[PDB]
RNA sequence: UUAAUUGCGAUAACGAACGAGACCUUAACCUACUAAAUAGGGUUGCUGGCACUUGCCGGUUGACUCUUCUUAGAGGGACUAUCGGUUUCAAGCCGAUGGAAGUUUGAGGCAAUAACAGGUCUGUGAUGCCCUUAGACGUUCUGGGCCGCACGCGCGCUACACUGACGGAGCCAGCGAGUACAACCUUGGCCGAGAGGUCUGGGUAAUCUUGUGAAACUCCGUCGUGCUGGGGAUAGAGCAUUGUAAUUAUUGCUCUUCAACGAGGAAUUCCUAGUAAGCGCAAGUCAUCAGCUUGCGUUGAUUACGUCCCUGCCCUUUGUACACACC
RNA sequence: AUCUCUCUCUAUGCUCUCUCUC
């Protein structure tokens, strides 16, 4: 069997898995094509690493994404996350290391994620407030 | 332009020319004129973002806030009042729309429309209160750049908030008009004029 | 294992809350192993804590 | 979907069943302005008769609005159950009734005449001019008659 | 915000005095000289230590320091 | 090459099947079509008077073709949503449990949906056939 | 708006003939240039956009994005 | 028992903190100090602090 | 009339809400000029801020 | 200087001790290690469907192989690192690079001395003392009552509509919690138009409920400036459910009834990033009931990065006819 | 020799008290 990279994706508490294999051309969020995921909107996000590397870069390729958690947005955006990991795995496995330098530089012009996960998770509402940071409401008389 | 062969579906326009130039979802981020000298690094243009919605920090450094795409900013202002607090999607849907309706009237790329807008509402003299005792006393303060590009932001989306309220009108419409009326040629928009009055105010004091 | 709890036994005062925790430890092992011998391993060696439980089946 | 342009035919604000029904109501939503008359069984009542209930409230024949009057007034034949109607079960008849326009008014007031003869809590309450289903008066209330 | 505690300049005084032969420039290297040398009951505060001792080396190769 | 259930597009391929089974004749519908609010979690029944409960229909199979064991309860959870409590905060509130039911029923008596033993249903293969089908049709639709 | 709310054929002619020249076609335009208000608006520009006279820039719904061919 | 592991463990607890208390009334002359309880599958075992041994013996 | 000059240098802030700069501004035609201007908000060095105000000037904020 | 009696340093003080910090607890990073039908894959069988030449999407406890995601355990990781300048060039700080991350990395949890005549004997078998002690203030049974209403405040919720509402149809979560010496969370299949019944089984726990298919959102409609399909209070009438017991609607569901309410005076609270708000959910209470709290998680802004003007606080000096200490 | 320069009403308040053993 052809060698394939697994890769993965976060955002809040969502988690995309990828799988990026050898092949004709595959790009799938969980049984679907990347022409659907769900806000019609948001299908550009999705995309967008495509667009940056070129899409003569998937003529080879097979992509499969198991999205799990988080919403809407977030799970696209892991999703997408996921895909350009998935891209840089492959490319740090099979391609070559200028190529890696290449698809960098192409994402870290946004860096909206992309190769680097996220940070900014959830804080811990506390007692005396509804919020995190948000108390109460102080009535005095 | 070039069709890439893949055994998944992949439409014409994405497999087009849009891999070669990365400017927005179909619109020009080119052009780049701002009317008055620099400005830049205050109202952004420059990186060719897709669609008006990233997720990144932008309030955990002094003017890192600048780094904010324009159409995004218009956005996140547009997102407030009760009803419409997060729901970035419809805002996002909004601007889009706003976008067609200043394409369809007086034509032109809308980007540059919006910057035009931003650039004639906002205020040079502003009025601050000092005080002289906590009193009705308001020294004439000039504005700093991002701040006086952010205040524009604010009006122009007020202006909108201002229409819709019980309107036939779809707020994107009429904020896409108010922008028009912003840039030039009426200057009967709501933020503008009041903007104006602002300076007015700001020249008769000291 | 969360109890939240008001600190204050009288309420009067201003609104103190602890969650009183205890995080359980479960821990598995399976064994594909003979018989009376076996039986006889999982018996032996016990820690002040920690409760062994070893099921059935043949 | 329609691209009838329609000509001088529909005649707007209606008379029907004593109260003014106003015009340019989407038929169901003209009905609701009858008492008696509520949104989701007015929508029922046109099902039942069979008019398509994307029309204007001065658009509808004569025909029809007798059908619907009648559908109204007389519910139980045309397979109208009883988690369907007004006073489900009754007091006086032992039918159930879907009571309309000046009627239901009526009955509120006779149920009120008992039991104010019949000094029950209710009715004391009512007599009063109190607030009755479960309610707390020490903020409930404040604006009279 | 990042003004260090006393007791982890001590520490680290103290391992300049007894210590200037090893530790280096090296952050890692300096760190493992440290959790070998000083007995130290949590990870952050080796950490510490070592980022004030190597400090302190930078400041001795330019010029003698007080103290 | 070929077409999947997944594939395409949600909604206009519900209408697609939707459209389908009006053109057929064979569905058994209740003697309670559009008098029910399809939710108890629901306010007003739904429009345009006839089908609607074709659309639900679909909309059960497709969601059945996309997992495995799928029963009635999971089904009136997955559809309704939140009731208007009015002066209280609307909880979520699950559909109207018959109606689904229903539906099954008729989709099995039609033969596209059939039982699973281990609790539930899942799709027979004349079903799945006929959903590859509806694929095709909205793909030919499309281009 | 005082009713308003028909597909009246002398309007139906005003639209016709004001629906051009105008760039951006909308409900709520129509509403402003004083011709019909409210929900048969969107039935007539439904109806006006069978082949040709108005060609669409909208891919959405409640909001209509429709432009006059040139 | 048969109850779930979590419960057993906090009845287990509680059991503990109650043989602490029964200790801390009764055992004031016997000079009680502290209490574990071991439990192998047959036999619970309970080991007592003391500073008067020969009182607590009997 | 429209003016506009770069900043180089901040003279720290002043007021009795605070906030509202004082900043040293020099004009990009003819630097020969470096005057003491109040702004509002959000500054650094090396950036356009464009005048309404031609030459009156205040320090201190009361 | 620093968030800091945090440092550096000047030094009738020197060496200290609390406190802070460190420390724990988690939240982030570990394609590193140990591992896994109670966690998911991978290939292939076994089949199902459409292309058919390989294929795509699945189902199935078939093997076998691992472990990136899910779980944990040992560990590692950042220490302000690297420069750039500024500062008696010491202490440090702001900017840039690299980094999962540079606000003590975010938030907690423990919190010193000294008190207050703060709060409670209505947590207790923690009690001093006074009282009542047999027609008892003990005790339990029956029934009310705390839920009464001309009013006045305090929390909170729902709204005042188009970013709406109303229909469809997309479809995605994390904390939990749940059976024995009782009557739990409840799936799946038939009843009913809802609620809720009902025979069955699974689950006294990563397995079953539950992927809690949660809302808000997303798309196609319908309605369209109207106290109007916005608002759902108040009223009727009826069907169930919990309970020995629902009237003073327990709650739920169907119905009809459609008021005040056009964004809110002077006032004032809360908040500087996964934060505010919107939106749910679970838990606590619980037989039945959430508008409540307590914890999650979706959606995710705007504007500061500052000053002491108001409101406090901290120390230093100062003046006090004040120590019940400016009340 | 380098300061720079800010600002006004605001009245009153009655409820105790405490030591040890060297
Ligand atoms: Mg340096
Ligand atoms: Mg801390
Ligand atoms: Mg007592
Ligand atoms: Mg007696
Ligand atoms: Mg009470
Ligand atoms: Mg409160
Ligand atoms: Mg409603
Ligand atoms: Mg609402
Ligand atoms: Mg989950
Ligand atoms: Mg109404
Ligand atoms: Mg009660
Ligand atoms: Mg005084």
């Amino acid at each position: 069997t052809v060698p394939s990279v697994q890769t993965f994706g976060k955002k809040k508490s969502a988690t995309a898995v990828a799988h990026v294999k050898a092949g004709k051309g595959l790009i799938k969020v969980n049984g679907s094509p990347i022409t659907l995921v769900q806000p019609e909107i948001l299908r550009f996000k999705v995309y967008e690493p495509l667009l940056l590397v070129g899409l003569d870069k998937f003529a080879n390729i097979d992509i499969r994404v198991k999205v799990t958690g988080g919403g809407h947005v977030s799970q696209v955006y892991a999703i997408r996350q996921a895909i350009a990991k998935g891209l840089v795995a492959y490319h740090q496995k099979f391609v070559d290391e200028q190529s890696k330098n290449e698809l960098k530089k192409a994402f870290t012009s946004y860096d909206r994620t992309l190769l680097i996960a996220d940070s900014r998770r959830p804080e811990p509402k506390k007692f005396g407030g509804r919020g995190a940071r948000s108390r109460f409401q102080k009535s005095y008389r | 332009f070039v069709p890439v062969e893949l055994a998944t579906t992949i439409p014409v326009e994405i497999q087009q020319a849009q891999q070669e130039i990365k400017l927005f979802n179909k619109w020009s981020f080119e052009d780049v004129e701002v009317k008055d000298a620099s400005l830049v690094d205050y109202i952004q243009i420059s990186k060719p973002i897709y669609v008006a919605h990233t997720a990144g920090r932008y309030a955990n450094k002094r003017f890192r806030k600048a780094q904010c795409p324009i159409v995004e900013r218009l956005t996140n202002s547009l997102m407030m009042n009760g009803r419409n607090n997060g729901k970035k999607l419809k805002a996002v849907r909004i601007v889009k729309h706003t976008l067609e309706i200043i394409n369809v009237l007086t034509d032109q790329n809308p980007l540059q429309v919006v910057v035009d807008a931003i650039i004639n509402s906002g205020p040079r003299e502003d009025t601050t209160r000092v005080g002289g005792g906590g009193a009705a006393r308001r020294q004439a303060v000039d504005v700093s750049p991002l701040r006086r590009v952010n205040q524009s932001i604010a009006l122009l989306t007020i202006g909108a908030r201002e229409a819709a309220f019980r309107n036939i009108k779809t707020i994107a419409e009429t904020l896409a008009e108010e922008l028009i009326n912003a840039a030039k040629g009426s200057s009967t928009s709501y933020a503008i004029k009041k903007k104006d009055e602002l300076e007015r105010v700001a020249k008769s004091n000291r | 294992l969360k109890i939240s709890t008001r600190k204050t036994p009288n309420g009067e005062g201003s609104k103190t809350w602890d969650t009183y925790e205890m995080r359980i430890h479960k821990r598995y092992i399976d064994l594909e192993a003979p018989a009376h011998i076996v039986k006889r391993i999982t018996q032996i060696t016990i820690e002040p804590g920690v409760d062994v439980e070893v099921i059935i089946a043949a | 979907s329609l691209v009838v342009q329609e000509q001088g035919s529909f005649q707007h604000i209606l008379r029907l069943l004593n109260t003014n029904v106003d015009g340019n109501i989407n038929v169901v939503y003209a009905l609701t302005t009858i008492r008696g008359v509520g949104r989701r069984y007015a929508n029922l009542v046109c099902k039942k008769a069979d008019v398509d209930l994307h029309k204007r409230a001065g658009e509808l024949t004569q025909e029809e609005l007798e059908r619907i009057v009648q559908i109204m007034q007389n519910p139980t034949h045309y397979k109208i159950p009883a988690w369907f109607l007004n006073r489900q079960k009754d007091v006086n008849d032992g039918k159930d009734y879907h009571s309309l326009a000046n009627n239901l008014e009526s009955k509120l007031r006779d149920d009120l005449e008992r039991l104010k003869k019949i000094r029950s809590h209710r009715g004391i309450r009512h007599f009063w001019g109190l607030r009755v289903r479960g309610q707390h008066t020490k903020t409930t209330g404040r604006r009279r008659a | 915000g990042r003004v260090r505690t006393k007791t982890v300049k001590r520490a680290s005084k103290a391992l300049i005095e007894k210590y200037y032969p090893k530790l280096t420039m090296d952050f890692q290297t300096n760190k493992r000289l440290c959790d070998e040398i000083a007995t130290i009951q949590s990870k952050r505060l080796r950490n510490k230590i070592a980022g004030y001792t190597t400090h302190l080396m930078k400041r001795i190769q330019k010029g003698p320091v007080r103290g | 090459p070929g077409v999947s259930v997944r594939d395409v597009p949600a909604q206009d391929f519900i209408n697609n099947y939707a459209s389908f089974l009006q053109r057929q004749g064979k569905l058994e519908v209740p003697g309670y079509v559009d008098i029910v609010k399809t939710s108890a979690g629901n306010e007003l029944p739904p429009q345009d008077s006839e089908g609607w409960f074709y659309k639900r229909a679909a909309s059960v199979a497709r969601h059945i073709y996309l997992r495995k064991q799928v029963g009635v309860g999971k089904l009136n959870k997955l559809y309704g949503g939140a009731k208007n409590r009015g002066v209280r905060p609307h909880k979520h509130v699950d559909a109207s449990g018959s109606i689904n039911r229903k539906v099954l029923q008729s989709l099995e008596k039609l033969g596209v949906v059939e039982i699973s033993p281990k609790g539930g249903r899942r799709i027979s293969d004349n079903g799945l056939r006929d959903l590859d089908r509806i694929a095709a049709a909205t793909l030919e639709d499309e281009e | 708006a005082k009713h308003a709310v028909v597909l009246d054929q002398d309007k139906f002619d005003r639209i016709m003939k004001e629906a051009p020249t105008y760039r951006y076609v909308s409900v709520s335009v129509l509403v402003d240039r004083f011709k019909l208000g409210g929900s048969l608006a969107r039935v007539a520009l439904r109806h006006l956009e069978n082949e040709g006279i108005i060609k669409p820039v909208s891919k959405h719904s409640k909001q209509a994005i429709y432009t006059r061919a040139t | 028992a048969i109850i779930s592991k979590k419960r057993k463990l906090v009845a287990d607890g509680v059991f503990y903190a109650e043989l602490n208390e029964f200790f801390t009334r009764e055992l004031a002359e016997e000079g009680y100090s502290g209490v574990e309880v071991r439990v192998t599958p047959t036999k619970t075992e309970i080991i007592i602090r003391a500073t008067k041994v020969q009182d607590v013996v009997g | 009339p429209v003016t506009l000059a770069k900043v180089i240098k901040v003279l720290g802030r002043t007021g009795s809400r605070g906030g509202v700069t004082q900043v040293r501004v020099e004009f990009l035609e003819d630097t020969t000029r470096t005057i003491v201007r109040n702004v509002k908000g959000p500054v650094r060095e090396g950036d356009i801020l464009v005048l309404m105000e031609s030459e009156r000037e205040a320090r201190r904020l009361r």
